């Protein structure tokens, strides 16, 4: 009755790719695809129980990607190989947006995960959990949406496991704490798949037994609006909640002025 | 036709419709009826049913009834025709009606309401419209000795002869092989001959309403007819009775075992009926009554079937019993009736209409056919199940607890071969332990213990043993009921020994532990009908499925088990599940008699002290 | 209720006779009529049958039934002063009027009016203080003649 | 006289959000639970104490994981007295074994509101006005026992400045119901089990705040997640200042959280520091209450014909075959009905406003 769903979300921003493709190194976008595909043919493959949910995180939109080898597996391949080479044909930059539609991505595949627990069957039980490699930039203004998502996930008690290539993100770090989700950075992309199979693959319960990495620190430090700069102590206000670190009779943010003798 | 497997191959006789789901019920040719309780019809079918065939089997959900002469004739008395019962059961049988079942119930209707008897002027008239049945009736010697002649040896002449009452019964018997059953019809409200009483119904009483239905199916057209109601044990069958005769008001005649149950149904009808005190007499051979101006009598059997010469006051009693008309008359524990002395008392009593209520009809003896002339078809038996969810009866937890034999006893078991054997397995000294931790937990449990024991000499052995009240042969009356008042009462007594007298000769407080450890040896009937006395409906424990409890110790590998299993089985075919149960938790913990291995010698010495003579 | 009765008693036509229906967007009101008691026993106020006294204990079950249930505003209407004497007495006698003053506070009027009005300044002081308070009126007495309640009285 | 005839032939025949207005952010909830006779009626399947107490839980639950920065103190009023079940804190662990062992308790006596009242009055007198005083309340009988006049405790409640809000659970309270609307608070009945759960998960969300209430620049710190390796020579291990105040020996954990302000440390968070009175939160928790500041609008709902556009929805590419189809205010995308209820029940944020 374990059904137990995958969801795997790809940073594909076409800035970070064009880039590792002008350094001409040992990993491409290419290898990503083709080592997330085996990921999803191995988890399908665990156990017939087991689903699959593929969603390509792009800067303009997020898309739901879904001879010797397995026919239904062949299949799944062609449709999410000619998924891929759809949105990238079609893949044209229009703007200066350049962080990634993090946020959106995980929203859709949250409603996706609600939509599919509502028709498992009632005998059964799903496990999901959430896969998320990072390659570029992480975003900014996606930080409220980015903790609702976070918030909703550990509600319905979600894991969401974040995969570090070359940029580390605190936000992906504090979200792997809260939610219980694995989170490392991979300095050999080439050997990345390896580090999905050893790490992500195992479900939780199997990784109890399991040897595993110890979890890195993640720190909580908050900053103040006026300067951002980081604060031990700070002044926040019972209104809007914001933080000032130093003491102020008016409220910048709420235009609240504060009623203190 | 036969199968290999023993079944009837009935599929040639009943084609089937493809109304499967909506017609519940299944009409075999050998005259079984089934239909399913989980069918949305299951309630009309049921009421159905029940006017027209005899029950046989009501479980949970497949029930099994009959169809018999006597169901036909008391539907046509209710006053079903055969087109509406036949159009109804094509409505809702699963397959095609056999022929022959369609020719047995024309053969049964035709033969209905032909033959009429009345009761007049002390005087037995048989007529009907038809003189040339009545001609036909004539040929038949057995008719011509019981039609009453002049006493010059003449036999006497819409057309009618009067009867010899001496004589109704044997020509009862011979209706039915003339296939002309009689015709109870009662005038209700026509009579004149016999004046009201001055009874009513109180407002205090309340009809249930299975007791109203049943009533009312009594009742046909507004005319009382005579028949036997079959009412379980608590469920105001007294109460029943006396609303019957409130409604008829005519003259009142009731029957009862023993003077207990002539006390119990006096106080229903003070009760209940608003009839003068005055009016209301025993004839009981300790408490007498005149009979002048007793509007409704209670007696005894025994009283009216002494034949053996009585008191002198009783000879004016029957006298005044004799002259007077009984337009009225109620019969309780119908299945004693059976016996030739009872019998004998419907031929001495004139009475016009005759009801009879009881618990239970089967009879080891089988004579209940000829009952059916007696008295009258079965108007109404309910469903046990039924009033158990309806919360009417408490529904009783059953179980049969199998105790092993002693070695030492189970040898001397197989040793004797004669009745004195009785007495071998009754005195299982693991039986008594069974029963010790038994009353331990039920009195910690703070319920009512009644042990039934048909042996008096292990009756009062138990009891002794135990130091318990115990009741036996004689049971001088005023012990009797000091007994039962702090049985009811005290709390310090809780666990009452009862031997066979408890089935009828007494009313039995309401318990909620029954505790059977003697049987008769098969009197399926008997012990059925006691335990249905024996528990009632408790409050408190109405939620509950189980609110009563009722036990069965039964000795392993003894012929008690084929005497357990042929007595549960009308049981069974009410529904009652028995759950069998070998070890008892906690009774290694607890400390119980005979616990060394010469204390079970020595009961063993004191049982073969008691030889056969004993 | 009935129209034309009136106009015979006061020997005259009123030029108009008209009855105004009440239009509810919520039913504020639930007149129920309960004729049978717990034991079945038909519930009637005859003097013939108020001497009963199960009539008396199924009244007494209903009222403890409605204190047990119903708000703290309980008024209750009987048919006589000396009927509803008599039925207070066999209730205090037959022990079921000690859990009905535990459910709710008791009062009861008299003859007299002052005491009476003391009575029901206690009984509209409790409900406002949200102890139970339960009266026992006539339907001749004071208490239908000039009293009237509040939403929490009624 | 029914007995003349009956037949039953016949019988067988052939057939909610308010306006952008400043809400409870600092909250002190006291909840009053009834411990009388009533209590064991079951009204509520197996009776109202069990299915009262779970839904309790589940109520704590949610309060707790939409307000971090709220507060929970357990009175139950039983045999006309007032009993402290659970003390003013914000574990949710405590107050779940706290209901579980109130769950076998015994229901007796009368409840005594003014008692309660005046011990959660006690209890709030002494916190800032700035953070908002509510208490909760079951009132299972319809009746109470006072020692004194409640409506001096409603006047006192008033001057101080205390939302109460009752629960009933057989019918109206006059006086409860004066109580609840002078202290700004509001009267709810129960019609079921699942009206239970709907008033509770009302009464979760932050009520509006009034015109009396302050705005004050409160100070909190926010101490990282300090652990000590034993390698290191600086490992102090040392035990909970939080498991101090257990029975049991606390446990000597190597490192933890330290107070910015005394170094007092504790292993447990978002907790107030004990000793110098700070707060000491996380920025999780602080976000944890940013959908209430942003309240997520209801979609405008087109039927399926109605609607000409994509037949797959933005939230999860289901084919819309659903009689109603959601779209959104800003971006104007296409939701089931299933994406539209998890989305503004949960999510509080459109995909496309996000895009
Ligand atoms: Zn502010
Ligand atoms: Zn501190
Ligand atoms: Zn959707
Ligand atoms: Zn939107």
């Amino acid at each position: 009755d374990e059904l137990n769903l995958l969801v795997i979300v790809v940073d594909a921003n076409p800035i970070w790719w064009g880039k590792q493709a002008l350094k001409e190194s040992q990993f491409t976008l290419s290898k990503c695809i083709d080592a997330v595909m085996v990921l999803g043919n191995s988890h399908l493959f665990m156990n017939r129980s087991n689903k699959l949910a593929v969603i390509a995180s792009h800067i303009q939109e997020s898309r739901f990607l879904y001879d010797g080898k397995y026919e239904l597996l062949t299949s799944a391949n062609e449709v999410i190989v000619e998924e891929i080479k759809d949105l990238m044909t079609k893949s044209d930059i229009k703007g200066q947006h350049t962080e990634t539609l993090l946020a959106g991505s995980l929203a859709k595949a949250l409603c996706y995960i609600h939509r599919m627990n509502k028709e498992v069957k009632d005998n059964q039980e799903m496990k999901s959990r959430i896969l998320v490699i990072k390659a570029a930039e992480d975003s900014a203004l996606q930080y409220m949406n980015f903790m609702n998502v976070i918030f909703a996930a550990q509600k319905q008690n979600i894991l969401i496991d974040a995969c570090v290539l070359d940029s580390d993100s605190g936000l992906l770090q504090q979200a792997c704490d809260i939610t219980g989700g694995l989170y490392l950075k991979v300095p050999q992309m080439p050997s990345l798949l390896q580090y999905l199979l050893w790490v992500f693959l195992p479900d939780q319960d199997q990784r109890s037994q399991l040897i595993l990495p110890p979890p890195v620190h993640v720190d909580y430090r908050a900053a103040c609006f006026c300067h951002r700069n980081l604060i031990e102590i700070g002044y926040v206000c019972s209104v809007c909640l914001s933080i000032f670190c130093n003491f102020s009779p008016i409220c910048t943010t709420c235009e609240t002025a504060f009623k203190i003798s | 036709k036969v199968d290999e497997y023993g079944a009837k191959d009935y599929r040639l006789q009943m084609p089937l419709k493809d109304d499967h789901t909506s017609r519940p019920l299944w009409v075999a040719p050998d005259g079984h009826i089934f239909l399913e309780a989980f069918s949305p019809v299951y309630k009309y079918a049921q009421d159905f049913l029940v006017a027209i065939a005899e029950p046989v089997c009501r479980p949970t959900h497949v029930h099994e009834y009959k169809l018999t002469a006597y169901s036909l004739y008391a539907a046509v008395s209710v006053g079903l025709q055969t087109s509406d019962i036949t159009e109804y059961l094509r409505k809702l049988s699963k397959t095609g009606v056999p022929d022959g079942i369609m020719q047995f119930i024309k053969l049964c209707t035709v033969s209905y309401g032909k033959v009429k008897l009345v009761l007049k002027h002390n005087r037995y008239f048989v007529e009907s419209c038809h003189p040339d049945v009545i001609q036909h009736l004539l040929q038949d010697p057995v008719i011509r000795e019981c039609r009453l002649r002049n006493s010059e040896g003449e036999a006497t002449e819409t057309v009618s002869f009067e009867v010899k009452q001496e004589m109704i019964e044997e020509l009862q018997k011979r209706c039915i092989h003339l296939e002309y059953p009689l015709l109870a019809e009662y005038d209700f409200r026509n009579d004149s001959v016999n004046p009201d009483i001055n009874i009513d119904l109180k407002p205090t009483a309340v009809l249930r309403p299975y007791q109203e239905k049943s009533l009312r199916k009594m009742f046909g057209n507004g005319r009382a007819r005579s028949g036997v109601i079959v009412l379980p044990c608590g469920a105001g069958k007294s109460l029943v009775g006396v609303t019957a005769a409130c409604t008829v008001r005519k003259r009142c005649l009731v029957l009862g075992n023993s003077a207990v149950s002539v006390e119990q149904w006096k106080a229903q009808f003070k009760m209940w009926s608003t009839i003068d005190d005055s009016q209301i007499c025993r004839f009981t051979s300790d408490a007498k009554d005149k009979p002048i101006g007793c509007s409704v009598a209670i007696s005894t059997y025994s009283m009216l079937g002494h034949t053996t010469k009585r008191s002198w006051e009783a000879e004016r009693v029957m006298e005044w019993l004799k002259t007077q008309e009984w337009g009225l008359m109620i019969l309780d524990e119908v299945h004693t009736i059976p016996a030739k002395m009872f019998r004998r008392v419907l031929t001495i009593v004139q009475a016009h209409c005759k009801l009879g209520l009881t618990a239970t009809l089967v009879r080891e003896d089988d004579k209940i056919v000829d009952l059916n002339f007696l008295i009258g078809p079965k108007l109404y038996e309910a469903n046990w199940m039924e009033l158990q969810n309806n919360g009417y009866i408490a529904k009783v937890q059953c179980a049969e607890v199998w105790c092993p034999m002693s070695p030492e006893f189970y040898r001397e078991y197989v040793a004797i071969k004669t009745k004195k054997r009785i007495l071998l397995y009754t005195m299982n000294p693991n039986k008594f332990r069974a029963c010790q931790f038994l009353i331990k937990f039920h009195e910690r449990r703070n319920d009512k213990i009644i042990v039934f024991a048909d042996n008096v000499f292990a009756l009062k052995e138990y009891a002794i043993r135990l130091n318990k009240p115990y009741i036996y042969g004689p049971t001088s009356q005023g012990e009797r009921m000091q007994i039962l008042q702090n049985f009811k009462h005290n709390p310090k007594i809780n666990t009452i020994f009862i031997s066979k007298v408890g089935d009828t000769s007494f009313d039995l407080p309401e318990a909620n532990v029954l505790i059977q450890i003697s049987s008769h040896g098969g009197s399926r009937r008997q012990e059925a009908q006691r335990l249905g006395r024996v528990l009632r409906a408790k409050k408190g424990m109405v939620a509950e499925e189980y609110n009563a409890f009722f036990y069965s110790l039964v000795s392993q590998d003894t012929q008690e088990m084929a005497y357990s299993t042929k007595r549960q089985r009308f049981l069974v075919d009410q529904g009652y599940s028995f759950k069998v149960i070998t070890k008892l938790a906690g009774m290694e913990e607890e400390d119980l008699a005979f616990s060394t291995k010469e204390e079970q010698q020595q009961l063993l010495q004191k049982v073969l002290a008691a030889t056969d003579l004993d | 209720s009935p129209l034309d009765i009136y106009p015979k008693i006061l020997d005259f036509h009123p030029v108009t006779m008209a009855t105004f229906t009440m239009t509810l967007a919520r039913v504020c009101l639930c007149p129920m009529i309960i004729g049978r008691g717990n034991d079945q026993v038909a519930i009637s106020s005859k003097f013939e049958t108020r001497e009963d006294i199960a009539v008396i204990r199924n009244y007494g079950n209903l009222l403890l039934e409605m204190s047990a249930v119903v708000p703290d505003g309980i008024v209750a209407f009987f048919t006589s002063y000396q009927y509803m004497e008599s039925t207070v007495a066999s209730w205090y006698e037959q022990g079921i009027l000690e859990n009905i003053q535990r459910n709710k506070l008791l009062f009861i009027e008299t003859q007299d009016g002052a005491e009476t009005s003391v009575a029901l300044e206690k009984y509209q002081e409790a409900c406002e203080n949200g102890r139970g308070a339960i009266l026992l009126s006539v339907a001749r007495g004071k208490v239908s003649e000039g009293i009237d309640f509040v939403h929490h009285y009624g | 006289r029914w007995e003349g005839g009956y037949e039953r032939t016949w019988e067988i025949l052939k057939e909610e959000h308010h306006g952008q207005v400043r809400l409870g952010m600092m909250r002190h909830l006291y909840v009053v639970v009834d411990g009388s006779r009533t209590m064991e009626d079951q009204d509520l399947k197996p009776n109202r104490l069990t299915c009262t107490l779970k839904l309790l839980e589940y109520f704590v639950e949610e309060y707790f994981d939409q307000n971090p920065i709220s507060q929970i103190g357990i009175i139950v009023t039983k045999s006309k007295r007032a009993e402290k079940l659970t003390e003013l804190s914000g574990n949710p662990r405590k107050h779940i074994t706290s209901l579980k062992k109130a769950v076998d308790m015994t229901c007796h006596g009368e409840p005594s509101l003014y008692n309660s009242l005046s011990i959660a009055m006690q209890t709030l007198k002494h916190m800032p006005g700035h953070t908002s005083r509510e208490v909760l309340i079951i009132f299972s009988s319809l009746t109470t026992c006072d020692p004194s006049n409640i409506y001096d405790l409603i006047k006192t409640l008033k001057a101080a400045k205390i939302r109460v809000s009752v629960i009933g659970l057989s019918a109206e309270v006059r006086v409860c119901t004066v109580l609840a609307r002078e202290t700004g608070g509001t009267y709810h009945v129960i019609l079921d089990e699942s009206h239970y759960k709907e008033l509770l998960t009302h009464h979760v969300s932050p009520p509006p705040a009034s015109s009396s209430s302050e705005c004050s620049l409160i100070r909190m710190g926010f101490p990282q997640h300090t652990i000590a390796s034993l390698s290191d020579q600086d490992a102090k291990p040392s035990f909970s200042m939080a498991h101090l105040d257990g029975n049991t020996e606390p446990g000597l954990t190597l490192g933890g959280y330290f107070c910015p302000q005394c170094r007092a440390k504790y292993c447990e968070l978002p907790v107030e520091c004990k000793i110098c009175g700070l707060t000491l939160v996380s920025a999780p928790h602080l976000a944890r209450s940013y959908h209430h500041l942003f309240p997520l609008d209801a979609f405008q709902e087109i039927p399926l014909e109605e609607y000409n556009g994509e037949r797959f929805c933005y939230g999860c590419q289901g084919e819309l075959k659903d009689q109603h189809v959601y779209v959104c205010a800003v971006c104007q995308n296409v939701f089931c009905v299933d994406c539209d209820v998890f989305v503004h029940d949960s999510l509080h944020c459109c995909p496309g406003c996000i895009h």
